[PDB]
């Protein structure tokens, strides 16, 4: 939809990661 | 949420939360998808055996808001809306077929830090990452400040298997096999996972019921956006 | 039970509490009707979608408590079970139409100031107090000692109309209008305990219905809904004098 | 117990009333 859509000021954009999305991404794996 | 553990700041900055004028509370959970469409889930606005038939009046929604027990001055934002949108073929009759609902903003909302659309998936995104074993991640409350759980996709024979409630095409559920849940107090709000290949989150659920926490059943069931997509797409386009 | 009040010392002496050997567990209501047989909601004991299958062994109940967290020495009893016998036409799968079960104890209770049986009614009992408007008595636990709710039997319409579910001459509902302010509800957890009412006949208490489910309490329902006990009296019947003794 | 069920040890058969029970009679119109 919105061109920036699903990117996180406080994360993404700033190339940091939250404490758990990392066991979200290992699930794919 | 139930053994969730405290969201960081700005960790899911499109969280919504539906709330009731009279008395003023937290009916609902939900999701900025633009800076004036919301979504939520069918089943917090209408269901005719309870006499639950809210209007745009009603209610009011606050987004950009980290704690319950506090306003955020500079950070959180409240608005009115302007009209509700239930999805034609919401079948609350048998078991919440196409439990979908999108408000829209009187006025848009001014994105921040900490206010931030989440994306809609595409054909692709949902062939590829609505697949059983994989974690998507579910935001509600309790704590004071947003709670959040990971919980990974349940294989359709046994999610049907967990259930009386005919299970479609349009829904999914996800949760642990008999630490952490998503409840009924968590409908409404969104399942979201993270992608892969371009790093972006995207909301592939809806919490449509829970059957685990205060009851004894086993999993969470989910609003499966991408099949509803074209609705959504009609509504706002039109 | 919610907005309820605390019950007085025998006030309820044929209240049962159903459990789950292990892991311990309170899983119901239930309601003793003789020295050997206690009646309960059927799906507290058979509900597969949720892998709740009981057999005897995996179960026993306790009569006579009043405190859920204080062990009363000598007053509350504990019975194994025997056999169970679940209604040959109960449907989970669609209603909880006939949600009702017997539970035979391995050996006989002792009555007591505590430990006192229900009637089940009859036909002038039944056709002279179900109606609506009239109240019937809930019993369970507060969500410490057991807590008492009265409620009045609503129109059948109106429980039709309040609820999703198909509802059969084999049930019936109760409770007061949510919008009538902080009223006591009979809940989901109150399951397969009884409601009952006093006659004014001759002044004895008949169980009238079985907790089958619950709307209100903590969801945005409006009624509790129960068995009706006297619809399913010769099943009953039938099975305490075929397997009694 | 048939011939005396319904009758409570603490109540009935001392011809003693609990706090509600009255509130049941009273809905008897």
């Amino acid at each position: 939809g919105e061109a920036d859509c699903g990117l996180r000021p406080l994360f993404e954009k700033k190339s940091l990661e939250d404490k758990t999305e990392r066991e979200l991404l290992e699930s794919y794996i | 949420i139930v053994e969730g553990s405290d969201a960081e700041i700005g960790m899911s900055p499109w969280q919504v939360m539906l709330f009731r004028k009279s008395p003023q509370e937290l009916l609902c959970g939900a999701s900025l998808i633009s800076d004036r469409w919301v979504l939520t889930a069918a089943h917090c606005l209408l269901y005719p055996p309870w006499d639950k038939n809210f209007t745009e009046n009603d209610l009011l929604v606050r987004i950009g808001k980290h704690s319950r027990t506090r306003y955020e001055r500079n950070i959180e934002k409240i608005s009115m809306l302007e009209k509700i949108y239930i999805h034609p073929r919401y079948n609350w009759r048998e078991n919440l077929d196409r439990d979908i609902a999108l408000m829209k903003l009187k006025k848009p909302v001014a994105f921040s830090d900490y206010i931030h659309p989440v994306c809609l998936p595409d054909r692709e995104t949902a062939a590829s990452l609505l697949q059983a074993g994989y974690k998507g991640r579910v935001t509600g409350w309790g704590p004071s400040v947003l709670q959040v759980v990971n919980l990974p996709i349940v294989e359709r024979p046994v999610c049907k298997d967990s259930t009386r409630i005919r299970i479609t095409d349009n829904m999914f559920c996800a949760g642990y096999k008999p630490r952490g849940d998503a409840c009924e107090g968590d409908s409404g709000g969104p399942f979201v996972m993270k992608s892969p290949f371009n790093n972006r989150w995207y909301q592939m659920g809806i919490v449509s019921w829970g059957e685990g926490c205060d009851r004894d059943g086993k999993y969470g069931f989910y609003t499966h956006v991408f099949r509803l997509k074209k609705w959504i797409q009609k509504v706002i386009d039109q």
